[PDB]
């Protein structure tokens, strides 16, 4: 999904 | 209430400024290597200044970027939905279709109100503050108070769950009051  | 908006921090521009999206529920604009097979991986004309392309970040996933500079061996690129600047070669770039390219750019600049970067901040201490804010805020979703609109972007104020961040920046001499 989004970056971590 | 209406002055509170939801944001996602994507990048730390400086000790008192971050880049981020407004939260509205729409899914992120990112492509797997599985959704970029090689028909879509080569252009009809070599990309150039200001063109909007897909670019490969360190996580191995494609994001929308704009070439903001060009040299013989590298491009300098800006991720329009995330806000970090990188240097890449042509092999890291893929054509981005017009349906995906026309979507508005999602990154905006927010300033923490009431504080500015310390004048005495050294290069190393500046790097360290960026790393601290990365540890706390990077890719973090949270509601904030939109204090003001600025020419650059927005002036926000943290709520009770994150009001400690400016306090720590002041405590650690990363920041002074305005």
């Amino acid at each position: 999904r989004g970056r971590g | 209430i209406g002055s509170i908006v939801g944001i996602l921090i994507t990048f730390i521009n400086g000790p008192t400024e971050v880049y981020g999206q407004f939260l509205d529920g729409s899914p992120p604009l990112v492509w797997d290597k599985k959704d970029v097979p090689e028909n879509k991986r080569t252009f009809k004309s070599k990309p150039r200044l200001l063109d909007i392309v897909l670019a490969l970040y360190s996580d191995g996933c494609f994001y929308r970027a704009q070439i903001i500079d060009e040299f013989p061996s590298e491009y300098m690129i800006f991720y329009v939905d995330y806000g970090n600047t990188e240097f890449v070669p042509l092999s890291c770039l893929a054509p981005c279709e017009n349906v995906d390219s026309f979507k508005p750019h999602r990154v905006f600049s927010f300033h923490i109100e009431g504080i500015v970067r310390s004048k005495n901040l050294t290069h190393q201490k500046t790097i360290e503050c960026i790393e601290y804010l990365k540890s706390k805020l990077l890719n973090t979703e949270m509601n904030v108070h939109l204090v003001q609109r600025l020419p650059d972007g927005f002036l926000i104020r943290f709520l009770d769950d994150w009001k400690y961040i400016p306090e720590q920046l002041l405590q650690r001499n990363y920041a002074q009051v305005s």
